[PDB]
């Protein structure tokens, strides 16, 4: 078949869009007349000398902005800002219309956006710089739709989603072929958790432009993850990596996470689990040979090293991530959770409970941190406190499928005795969730259910005891056999009772 | 081990929130959208020559609904004769 | 039988021991 790569959509496009759009050499006419100069961006192009030459020759603003874009690709954000400023100082822009000055103001706006993005810090200062540049551009030329796109992006960064959505509605009124408007709308919808609504926009953008940056396939894979079709997500991410093999390590990280999830939830045997887990570790390490300080990779490796009893290195990585990415609360929550898990072996119940609470406060979506908090409450013999916390969490999250939480609730209520009905409900929910997940149902839940049903239904209790015995197999104990025999004796099953007693 | 099983169930669900770095959109990222002032319009009109057919078959497979039938005509107004 | 075959140590809770049985050397900074 036809190879799926960047060259595929290169050949799909006409040769005008193939070579010219990716030229690393810029042709600049000279002020002397027909003389021109060609400077290759592969070589080390100096910003100051190039700007001085451009000002002397008074070249078209397109060349200035193209050089700025290339220096952006080089990462020279300061150099691109210098290019923009000296272009504003150039005679061409001063003698041109206000439209060119507005376009360069919007370019400086994009420069501020990139400066904020590349650092994820000083957000207010760069946002104010970008806002001032965008306001100047709009005042100089308000008819440019790029000013509206910049306004919408500014609203999105300040979480003014309604105004950005209105701006994208206006852009859709102007034209429905605007790819950037589609991307911004889909980003806002994903931020508003409208995964499917953003997914239609992702598909439309991908169909319109398969070579558009940012990659729509990243959002499509996120939606497939939200729609459980993670296999298609991985396939689309592989296609994106083929199209974008550079500066897209996040796709490889997502692929590694998907592989780890598949290994966890699909390995049919221990040997297959080991093979898949080691392959995922090798792929993660190969990605780490490019970047060795990525906080998410360290957090992921912390799980493996905690499973390897390397708690000291887990603490080192957690502290390093906390120092680097304290802005991200999710990393703080994960580090606190792992510190509490490490201290659990040390049984620092007060310290582990405090760490679990801090993890919950950093990121409330971390259910595991709350479950560890409840477990630590149990460790400190806080039966009532753990019960109150668990009831609060369940009543706030009645739709959450925390099977172990429901099992613990059932056990606590069985110990209480008076709340047997909630215990039955929670144990049945745990049984159903385990059956849906194809996970081994704990026979202890069956024993608790039989104990509860002793005073309600001997038939259901006996059936649950039989199910627990079938799960145990050779693990049947003396108490289970004695209770089965007593059940059959009460059922007048003399033969079966005698066999169970034997 | 109960918390380990809970982690395995959860895996890295809530850790994908930071991975949204691909959602950010910047104009300068595209190489050829800026080389001319109207390169945006040219590239928006460069893909009008392309369609779903020109998409790669594997990328077409990525277009999954969240075939024509012979008995559903498209309406007309002048007919023929 | 794949439904019963998949039930093994990691599902039973011996996942940590399995990871301990998998040894790998990283180029750790810390």
């Amino acid at each position: 078949m036809s190879l799926l790569d960047q060259d595929y959509y290169l050949s799909a496009l006409p040769e005008d869009k193939r070579a010219e759009l990716v030229t690393l050499q810029l042709t600049i006419p000279l002020k002397s007349g027909d003389e021109v100069v060609t400077i290759d961006f592969n070589e080390d192009v100096d910003v100051s000398q190039l700007c001085v030459l451009l000002e002397s020759e008074n070249a078209r603003p397109d060349l200035w902005l193209s050089a700025a874009k290339v220096f952006v690709s080089k990462g020279n954000i300061a150099g691109s800002q210098e290019i923009i400023r000296k272009a504003l100082q150039s005679n061409v822009i001063l003698d041109s219309s206000a439209s060119v000055t507005s376009l360069f103001h919007n370019f400086s706006f994009w420069l501020s956006l990139m400066e904020y993005v590349s650092t994820n810090s000083r957000e207010d200062q760069f946002l104010e710089y970008a806002s001032n540049s965008l306001q100047a551009s709009n005042s100089l030329d308000s008819g440019l739709i790029l000013n509206g796109i910049g306004n919408g992006v500014l609203y999105a960064k300040s979480r003014r989603y309604d105004e950005a959505l209105k701006e994208f509605d206006n852009l859709l009124k102007k034209k429905s072929t605007n790819i950037l408007a589609i991307l911004g709308k889909a980003q806002i919808l994903y931020k508003r958790q409208k995964y499917s609504q953003a997914l239609e926009l992702y598909q439309k953008a991908l169909t319109i432009n398969p070579l558009i940056v940012p990659d729509p396939r990243l959002g499509i894979g996120l939606c497939f993850w939200h729609l459980n079709n993670k296999q298609l997500a991985e396939q689309a991410w592989h296609n994106s990596l083929k199209v974008h093999p550079q500066n897209n390590l996040n796709t490889k990280i997502l692929i590694c996470l998907a592989k780890f999830d598949y290994c966890f939830n699909e390995s049919k045997d221990d040997d297959e689990f080991t093979a898949l887990y080691r392959e995922s570790l090798e792929f993660l390490h190969s990605c780490l040979k490019e970047d060795a300080k990525h906080p998410l990779l360290l957090m992921v490796l912390a799980s493996y090293y905690f499973s390897k009893e390397d708690y000291e290195k887990v603490e080192k990585l957690c502290n390093l991530v906390l120092k680097e990415n304290s802005r991200n609360a999710a990393f703080v929550s994960a580090s606190h959770f792992w510190l509490a898990r490490v201290a659990y072996h040390k049984e620092d119940y007060v310290q582990a409970q405090k760490q679990f609470k801090q993890a919950e406060d950093s990121q409330n979506s971390n259910t595991l941190a709350k479950l560890g908090y409840a477990q630590c409450l149990i460790a400190r013999n806080e039966v009532g406190d753990a019960t109150i916390y668990l009831e609060k969490f369940f009543k706030e999250n009645q739709d959450s499928k925390s099977s172990e939480m429901m099992l613990l609730l059932g056990i606590i209520y069985s110990q209480s005795g008076k709340s047997y009905y909630k215990a039955i409900i929670f144990l049945e929910k745990y049984v159903a969730v385990c059956q849906e997940e194809n996970y081994p149902i704990l026979p202890e839940a069956y024993l608790v259910l039989s104990r509860v049903y002793e005073n309600k239904d001997l038939n259901v209790a006996l059936d649950y005891l039989m199910k627990a015995n079938d799960i145990l197999g050779d693990k049947a104990n003396v108490y289970v056999l004695n209770n089965l025999g007593i059940y059959h004796f009460f059922r007048n099953n003399v033969s079966q009772s005698s066999d169970f007693f034997a | 081990r109960l918390l380990s099983a809970l982690f395995s169930k959860d895996n890295f669900r809530y850790l994908m929130n930071e991975t949204s770095d691909g959602l950010d959109v910047n104009y300068l990222r595209i190489p050829g959208i800026i080389e001319n002032e109207k390169s945006l319009g040219k590239l928006f009109s460069s893909y009008k020559n392309l369609a779903i057919e020109n998409l790669h078959p594997d990328d077409r497979l990525l277009l999954v609904d969240p075939s024509p039938v012979f008995f559903l005509r498209r309406p007309q107004y002048v007919s023929d004769g | 039988k794949l439904e019963s075959m998949v039930k093994s140590n990691y599902r039973n809770g011996g996942l940590d021991r399995i990871i301990s049985k998998i040894d790998f050397d990283f180029d750790l900074e810390l």
